RNA sequence: UUGACCUCAAAUCAGGUAGGAGUACCCGCUGAACUUAAGCAUAUCAAUAAGCGGAGGAAAAGAAACCAACCGGGAUUGC
RNA sequence: AUAUUGGCGAGAGACCGAUAGCGAACAAGUACAGUGAUGGAAAGAUGAAAAGAACUUUGAAAAGAGAGUGAAAAAGUACGUGAAAUUGUUGAAAGGGAAGGGCAUUUGAUCAGACA
RNA sequence: GUCGAAUUUGGGUAUAGGGGCGAAAGACUAAUCGAACCAUCUAGUAGCUGGUUCCUGCCGAAGUUUCCCUCGGAUAGCAG
RNA sequence: CGUGGAGGUCAGUGACGAAGCCUAGACCGUAAGGUCGGGUCGAACGGCCUCUAGUGCAGAUCUUGGUGGUAGUAGCAAAUAUUCAAAUGAGAACUUUGAAGACUGAAGUGGGGAAAGGUUCCACGUCAACAGCAGUUGGACGUGGGUUAGUCGAUCCUAAGAGAUGGGGAAGCUCCGUUUCAAAGGCCUGAUGCAGGCCACCAUCGAAAGGGAAUCCGGUUAAGAUUCCGGAACCUGG
RNA sequence: GAAGACAUGUCAGGUGGGGAGUUU
RNA sequence: AAACUUUCAACAACGGAUCUCUUGGUUCUCGCAUCGAUGAAGAACGCAGCGAAAUGCGAUACGUAAUGUGAAUUGCAGAAUUCCGUGAAUCAUCGAAUCUUUGAACGCACAUUGCGCCCCUUGGUAUUCCAGGGGGCAUGCCUGUUUGAGCGUCAUUU
């Protein structure tokens, strides 16, 4: 039956954690992630998916290095150390 | 009125700056005036409050009381003065969250940095 | 006859910056004058007669003096440019 | 509390290593007490002292390596400017100032003059 | 915002007579699923006739009409009758229009200018301002429109020797040049006959 | 027999560069339909939506195998 | 000189003000749903200071009655102000298979005003 | 009904939308199939059903004349 | 007539109480509505001339939220069945112990496993939330503990199949190809610089049920064992 | 080894419900 | 007459509706251009004395190094000792460091913390086996250095 008995055999898995994103969108048979495009070099994105782009656009994460670039530019990428008066 | 374009009269901006000012900037915010005697002595009107200073209460129900500051609660924007406490139902004593803007400093803690600041601000201590 | 059978709303531009653009141009002119303090901020242009007889009656300013005009004036085109005189070889 | 960076700067490499070992031993000993004591806030000071000692040692080693490569071309990349990729590949001051002999002669012969309309 | 009220994928369920045919949000197990969207009457949807930025904000007025309005506003000040009805305390001033010596333009500090205005009969008008200061009513206080006050006397000068800065701080008082008179300052609120204090140089230059 | 010239290889050779993200603006390729013409194929939608490649604070264009027929205009771009 | 719904730092609006305004005024692209591309919410306010009811009593406790802080507890962590639909207690009135409404008066309740 | 086989079945692999598969029923294709789902064109298209929000005063209609793939539009009249 | 805002004005009202709400209390206007009395309430709001619009709801099987009659009503009736005594607890048919009566009847309601779930596993305390009654009990809540490998699996090899590389198309995202039209590797070992010599083919992934190098017994925890302790062997690289 | 100026990019003629749009 | 149905007034019940504010949202304007193999964005996992989430950080882990102010942080404990001070801050500034794995991801793979190679150092007496530590091995292309192949080919010869 197509009803509840069909749901009983739902014990396999088609997707898995993705190395790049870990969103559970890495297909096992196709060996590719449907969300971030892994293993394709280019991250998967589209203009029609405006909401999707926001979820993975820059600034949503930690921004470990990019966050400090503004201060360095403001200081002119100066090098050395303070003169201590 | 406002002339320079680097400053704003927006209520929201000023409120956000005041309520989110860092501890370093809150030191200037939590300043109190000096008594006219101290004004004539050091030739200065107001200085930032310090934990070791002595301040006189000039406003509120606790007006007329005086004592040495116990702690400067920059997080709460309040200041606590020794012996200015309220007794709980169980007898516990809690400090009163006073504000430096409502108190008058009676004696300063003349630290070296404070001494330089007084001279920096055109003071007359020496 | 109105041409609005397209997505014109996506291309509507309103010149709110008219005052701001004017202030920027005035500020830019002053900035260059400070940079161009010794000079008059512009190059002298020649007298020119317009084509299109509807307008040929009126004299108009040209792009720059011709090489023959500069030579007759008693100088050189290269020196004229450094002196502030516009030169038009065409 | 805590090891002062300027005090460490006056010590030698072997002294810094010995201090680091002693601080590691102290941190290990304190951690044994933490699981027994209800709270051991003192552990924070030694952990930061270890970091300070490690930073001092790394700074000394890097400064020594800098002297080892003082004035030598093709030095380690980590010592090179971290400004940005675009600026690193941008033409240098000398390269941008390169002018052909024809343009040099033209500029020398007829440089821009300072003239005013006064009389 | 043009994108507000449309950032959803609601779809109509057709005319199956169980619920309104408003396009309902898709998905499930989130609460928002099944809610109406894209409707002007729907919660969170785009409002009917969204406001656009290309609305005609500025209004063109003929230059001759502007000059006529300015001239008419100037005349109302000399009647001495419209000024009283406008709400200016000009009862005890000597005469209208008021003309002051050219020395008024050379006042340096605000205190001297205030004293001169008080002595020249503007004391009542100045005291009118700073007494009507009341908090703005309504939501206007949110957008920096907190305090409102009545207009004060308008000083007109021919040359700016410091009078403009001296009177800048005094509330309600405004300064303007004869060659750059403003209709808004002369007749605030579309009401003619504002109290104006002219200077000798300004009065002569008006011709 | 020895040394050269040309091409083509190997180098975890010494010194370098390229991928990718972002992509509101720009430079190109590619590229529909709904709708409209109260039907519809020419046509409109549109040289747009989506997709692809390429950089910067602007990009492109730029000093005419141009416009004019004038008593000639005189890089390009924008209103 | 020209464009700029992205980034950075600022000045303003006859703009909106918790069903409004960006989906998100809050640990919002979070909770949650779908294998999946994606969809996608609800939720601001005590008081100035918690000064958040020590203490006595009933009850196993939750909690109640006393006592206490607070200007207010008609502010008690279900907390600014506290509407209708619906419900309970007290006072009034009517009711034989409907109620509600209109003109008209009796009875019960209630109510404003002025007096050489 | 069948139950020693064209048997039933676990895991993996391959077949992905005008396509796949189908001992073939338009049957299956993640409870959706005579063309699955997700986001954009899209607030698509109606000559159609429904709705269209405060008060008072005055005035105040119409179903017939022509044309249209016409049995919803232009047009005279009524009337302001 | 009324509402969100703006210019003017009333030197307006207001913590000796702004706004809002309630109020078979009253007054004004034919009405939209305006005013006052009292209670609550706590900080802004009000008359008039103009400007402005996201400005007036009983319907659209209108959107969100909340609440009634039906109603203390249908129902909580598959799987044969519970009863007595003692203990904890305030409270016991459902918690614990003793006794009796029954069921799964080895193709079991048992002992293990793969996928799946992931701390539900065990210890102490708790019944505000759930076990459509109840519960001292619980796969519930709060605080802790527990998973020990050379010998069991992954790891190694390979099938369907997937899949780069030199190349061949495609404007391009990328499609074809697995030895195809490649100069495609280091191995024996001697004076390791340099000498001699064999092979012809050239990534990688792909099964916890395919093959595989090897451990058996006894004892042990509140929860682990062929893994932990005692005893006794085996396989590989040296 | 076979074959060979033949087979093998652009227009034009034929067939083409195998497939797409529209009308009835 | 009670019970029960309904209206009004007071109080009390779901409800948060009306009113008042908002570190909030939207539009305009102004000034600048600053991601990445010298390893971008993102993602997995961890770090506080007591922390789940947010933010920051990366085994030097709600931070390390340097400079400015000068007396804290705060919910509790603790330490304060540095209080006329080369010095406390969940402070600011920020030019020096660290920066786990993954990710353009780069030794080969990856539903495996899986499986290889080179150099230096250390131990087991070991250049060969094992193990501890450090530095390396991804593809396209440019300049130069080195080693090679091609009766493509020149002179030089025996």
């Amino acid at each position: 039956g197509k009803g509840t008995p069909s749901f009983g055999k739902r014990h396999n898995k088609s997707h898995t954690l993705c190395n790049r994103c870990g969103r559970r969108s890495f297909h096992v048979q196709k060996k590719t992630c449907s969300s971030c495009g892994y293993p394709a070099a280019k991250t998967r994105s589209y203009n029609w998916g405006a909401k999707a782009k926001r979820r993975h656009t820059t600034g949503t994460g930690r921004m470990r290095y990019l966050k400090h670039v503004s201060r360095r530019f403001k200081n002119g990428f100066q090098t050395g150390s303070a003169s201590k008066a | 009125a406002k002339q320079s374009l680097d400053v704003s009269s927006d209520r929201r901006k000023a409120r956000k700056a005041y309520f989110t000012a860092p501890s370093s900037q809150r030191r200037v915010l939590l300043s109190a005036p000096l008594s006219k005697e101290l004004r004539a002595q050091y030739g200065i009107k107001a200085l930032p409050i310090r934990r070791d200073d002595e301040v006189l209460v000039v406003r509120g129900s606790k007006k007329g009381q005086e004592g040495k500051i116990s702690s400067v609660y920059r997080l709460k924007f309040a200041v606590q003065v020794d012996k200015v406490t309220k007794e709980k139902v169980n007898g516990a004593s809690v400090p009163i969250n006073l504000h430096p803007s409502k108190l008058v400093i009676t004696k300063l803690h003349l630290d070296k940095d404070r001494k330089a600041l007084i001279q920096r601000k055109g003071g007359k201590l020496e | 006859k109105n041409h609005f059978r397209k997505h014109w709303q996506e291309r509507v531009k309103v010149h709110f910056d008219q005052a701001g653009k004017k202030v920027s141009r005035r500020n830019a002119r002053a900035t260059r004058a400070a940079k161009i303090a010794p000079r008059p901020l512009d190059l002298l242009r020649p007298v020119v007669r317009a084509p299109t007889v509807k307008y040929n009656r009126k004299v108009r300013a040209g792009r720059g003096f011709t090489l023959a005009e500069v030579k007759a004036a008693g100088l050189t085109a290269a020196y004229a440019r450094t002196i502030g005189i516009a030169v038009d070889h065409r | 509390a805590g090891v002062k960076a300027y005090e460490l700067r006056t010590k030698s490499k072997e002294q810094l290593a010995s201090q680091l070992v002693d601080l590691k031993k102290e941190l290990a000993e304190l951690k044994v007490q933490k699981l027994s004591r209800p709270s051991l806030p003192k552990i924070k000071t030694v952990r930061k002292s270890i970091a300070c000692v490690l930073t001092v040692i790394n700074e000394q080693q890097r400064e020594a390596v800098r002297q080892l490569y003082k004035g030598k071309k093709y030095q380690p990349k980590d010592l090179r400017a971290k400004k940005t990729r675009a600026l690193r590949r941008a033409l240098t001051k000398f390269e941008a100032s390169q002018v052909t002999e024809k343009q040099r002669k033209k500029q020398i012969a007829f440089p821009q003059r300072k003239y005013a309309i006064k009389a | 915002s043009e994108k507000a009220g449309h950032q959803t994928s609601a779809e109509s369920w057709g005319t199956g007579r169980a619920v309104a045919r408003i396009p309902r949000v898709g998905g499930g197990g989130t609460g928002r699923s099944g809610q109406g969207a894209f409707g002007n009457m729907c919660r969170g949807g785009r409002m009917f006739a969204p406001t656009k930025t290309w609305r005609k904000w500025n209004v063109k007025v003929n230059h001759n009409e502007k000059r006529y309005a300015t001239a008419s506003a100037i005349a109302a000040t000399a009647v001495a009758s419209l000024v009283l009805a406008r709400g200016h305390r000009v009862e005890k001033i000597p005469e209208i229009p008021l003309v002051v010596s050219t020395d008024l333009e050379s006042i340096q500090k605000t205190k001297e200018a205030v004293a001169a205005l008080k002595a020249v009969g503007a004391h009542s008008d100045l005291l009118k301002v700073l007494k009507s200061k009341k908090l703005r009513a309504g939501k206007g206080k949110y957008r920096n429109r907190r305090w409102t006050q009545r207009r004060g006397p308008l000083v007109v000068y021919a040359e700016d020797n410091g009078i403009v800065k001296a009177l800048r701080n005094v509330p309600g008082v405004e300064t303007a040049n004869v060659a750059s008179l403003n209709l808004l300052q002369l007749a605030p609120g579309a009401h003619l006959g504002r109290f104006v204090i002219w200077t000798e140089a300004a009065f002569t230059k008006l011709d």
